[PDB]
């Protein structure tokens, strides 16, 4: 399970999408379909998602409900709806289309129009519109690093899209560990205008997920190989360095109801869940969701019925399992202070490392 | 004491270990008033009394000291990781107070020095696990997401070997020679043996995959276009191995090194080679659906549009050699007749 997404409205169904990453070890003619399940029946999805080729991401659009973009194995861009399920509305053009399978599917809110960016392994980037995919996507931008005269370019792992951020500024995580901020701009079409840990901040295993604190913007984590890194807004190099972990943190997650707890989940199968406001040393808790490795973890927002923001988390296993686990009502729920808190020792971390 | 002030090391429990440094700071500060008044003074050589209110001061500022050492210490406990503790370090660079706080260093080194062996033998086991895995290419492997695989064992290695390395370079910083230290030498023959060992396996994979590269290269010269089953589905037989080889190359660029032989001409026209296979995909998909979707009555009607086409295709699957692509062209007239 490639990557998994939560319903906009409230946490009632979840979009999981089934692709094999390892290279050239899917087996010639696999199923490539994706299954939306729903938490009154997990015996079997609700509705059956089918594209031409296996979706590496799928996620949920706020802007128009029940529909969902996903980005095949082939770099194909395909859109289905929720409601009907089936075969896919909308597929981009498959020449036009990036090289090399989706890395990451997020959709633009900050518009009249649901638009999907899109970022995978040819070192390019790519802002494409739902309602007119016409000739490629609107937006190509290949990622140089070290700018100067030496260009060389590096796929981007992961895309980071906030709205308190707003449109204006998107995050780039690079195959090198390298993160480049993007900014769209009306007079030239694309800018990398920050470059992030190009010199101490280079991460030793590529950059998987980039995720910002829904509580704070500013604030940003990046987790990459071993060890998550946080990075602060205008800091190239990174905030706070937690620890090491046993393999590779495969998907990191801010809570959305509390900014100081952020949840990894390690490719040994084991998630650790990490608080800042008790203890910054040591892992708050670690919980073993299975033996196989966990590709990915999503964090609920919003919430409905008897379920509030952050307490269910959903996982993708290896195996192609996905487990929901009900987090502790002390977890989710904000503690006296957590706000002011955090704030006080993230601007104190973010003082330090400017001396 | 003034660049005290300035520092915020911000790390692990927060505020409380501040005031207690503001507090240290405005201690100097009223010993400064104290000795800062001056009253009479001035460093007479004759007045002896400058003298006593030095001795007085020496003692403040050892005060000062001894709870810098103690705040220093529960910092470098607290961090629990050798870069968290290393930064602090790098803060109060400046700050040490000679043998004061020198004394509390040399304690805090051998603690550091210890933290780098258990990564080292915590990356060397996770290492062999890993290793065994890798070679077999078995599902759950430690390298990332999709990536080609003997590629990405040489970048695997590299991001374990950053690991490994990115605390050399800072420990090689530490003074009073902590390197004379037995137990920091033992922590280095640990490294030298991992790093060797990392090498060989590299060398292996690209030892192993040079004569790949080699044997690959006779499947892009003699791979074709084959059509299977009785119906004429014609389908692109570019070997998968291509794919492969050709997307391997590309990382090997990302992780530098040394780049494959005679593997150039075929990432020269790696561009070119998947534009051509995108157009070529686009009329063999029209060019199967007129074959096998027609209606029965329909062939019959008109065999002779369908045969052309057939014969006009004949030539151009025996054509096909990626040695020399003339498929512009070709993809002009194939395109246009399907």
């Amino acid at each position: 399970v490639s990557e998994i997404s939560w319903h906009p409205e409230g946490p009632t169904k979840v979009a999981v999408s089934y692709a094999i990453m390892r290279f050239q070890q899917m087996p010639e003619k696999m199923p490539t379909q994706a299954y939306v399940w729903d938490l009154l029946n997990p015996n079997s999805p609700e509705i059956k998602l089918m594209s031409p080729s296996a979706v590496t991401n799928i996620s949920y659009n706020q802007k128009i409900p029940d529909q969902i973009g996903g980005g095949c194995y082939n770099g194909l861009l395909a859109v289905w709806d929720g409601r009907k399920g089936e075969n896919p509305i909308m597929i981009s053009p498959v020449e036009n289309s990036h090289y090399e399978p989706v890395t990451h599917f997020h959709w633009l809110m900050s518009k009249t129009g649901s638009e999907c960016v899109t970022t995978s392994t040819d070192g390019k980037v790519m802002w494409w519109d739902t309602r007119k995919f016409e000739a490629g996507p609107v937006e190509k931008l290949n990622i140089i690093e070290g700018l100067g005269e030496n260009e060389e370019i590096i796929g981007g792992t992961a895309l980071e899209y906030n709205v308190e951020a707003g449109p204006s500024k998107f995050l780039i995580g690079t195959e090198s560990g390298s993160i480049l901020t993007a900014n769209k701009k009306l007079k030239k079409p694309v800018e990398i205008t920050t470059r992030y840990g190009l010199d101490q901040g280079r991460h030793l295993g590529p950059v998987y997920s980039i995720n910002r604190s829904n509580q704070n913007p500013k604030y940003f984590l990046s987790v990459g190989d071993w060890s998550c890194k946080i990075w602060v807004e205008d800091l190239k190099t990174p905030i706070i360095r937690t620890k090491y972990h046993g393999s590779y943190l495969s998907d990191g997650c801010w809570s959305p109801t509390r900014s100081g707890a952020f949840f990894l989940v390690r490719r040994d199968g084991w998630m650790d869940v990490w608080d800042y406001y008790y203890r910054q040393n040591e892992i708050a808790f670690s919980h073993k969701v299975s033996d196989s490795p966990l590709t990915c973890i999503k964090i609920n927002q919003t919430g409905g019925a008897y379920h509030n923001s952050g307490k269910l988390c959903a996982i993708g296993d290896q195996d192609g399992t996905v487990t929901i686990l009900e987090l502790c009502d002390s977890l989710y729920t904000m503690q006296p202070k957590e706000k002011d808190i955090i704030n006080e020792m993230f601007e104190r971390e973010y003082r330090k490392e400017k001396n | 004491f003034n660049k005290l002030e300035k520092i915020e090391l911000g790390g692990t429990k927060g505020k409380t270990l501040t005031e207690s440094i503001a507090q240290i700071f405005k201690e100097f500060e009223e010993a400064v008033q104290a000795f800062t008044s001056v009253s009479y003074d001035i460093m007479n050589i004759a007045e002896k009394k400058f003298d006593d209110d030095f001795y007085e001061f020496r003692s403040k500022i050892k005060e000062l000291e001894r709870r810098l050492a103690s705040v220093i210490t529960q910092g470098f406990d607290d961090y629990d990781t050798i870069y968290g503790r290393f930064k602090l370090l790098d803060n109060f660079e400046g700050l040490l107070t000679r043998p004061i706080i020198a004394d509390e260093l040399e304690k805090k080194h051998i603690v550091l020095l210890e933290m780098y062996k258990q990564d080292l033998k915590q990356v060397q086991s996770i290492f062999l696990e890993g290793k065994q895995f890798v070679d077999s290419m078995h599902e759950n492997a430690p390298l990332f997401l999709n990536m080609p695989p003997i590629a990405g064992a040489l970048t695997w290695c590299k991001s374990l070997r950053d690991r490994i390395q990115e605390p050399i370079e800072k420990l090689a910083q530490l003074g009073q020679g902590i390197t004379e230290r037995e137990e920091y030498k033992d922590v280095q023959k640990l490294y030298t043996s991992i790093t060797k060992s990392i090498k060989d396996y590299e060398d292996q994979k690209i030892l192993s995959w040079e004569k790949e590269v080699e044997d690959s290269s006779q499947d892009k010269l003699k791979q074709t276009l084959l059509c299977k089953d009785e119906n004429d589905l014609i389908k692109v037989n570019f070997d998968p191995s291509l794919v492969r080889l050709l997307k391997e190359v590309k990382y090997f660029l990302l992780l530098r090194l040394e780049v494959p032989t005679t593997a150039k001409d075929i990432y020269t026209k790696a561009e070119t080679y998947r534009t051509q296979i995108v157009a070529l995909d686009m009329i063999v998909d029209n060019y199967n659906h007129i074959k096998t979707c027609l209606l029965p009555v329909e062939e019959p009607l008109v065999k002779k549009k369908i045969q052309d086409m057939e014969e006009e295709v004949k030539p151009g699957i025996e054509e096909i050699r990626w040695k020399s692509t003339n498929i512009d062209q070709f993809i002009s007239k194939s395109k246009s007749i399907v």
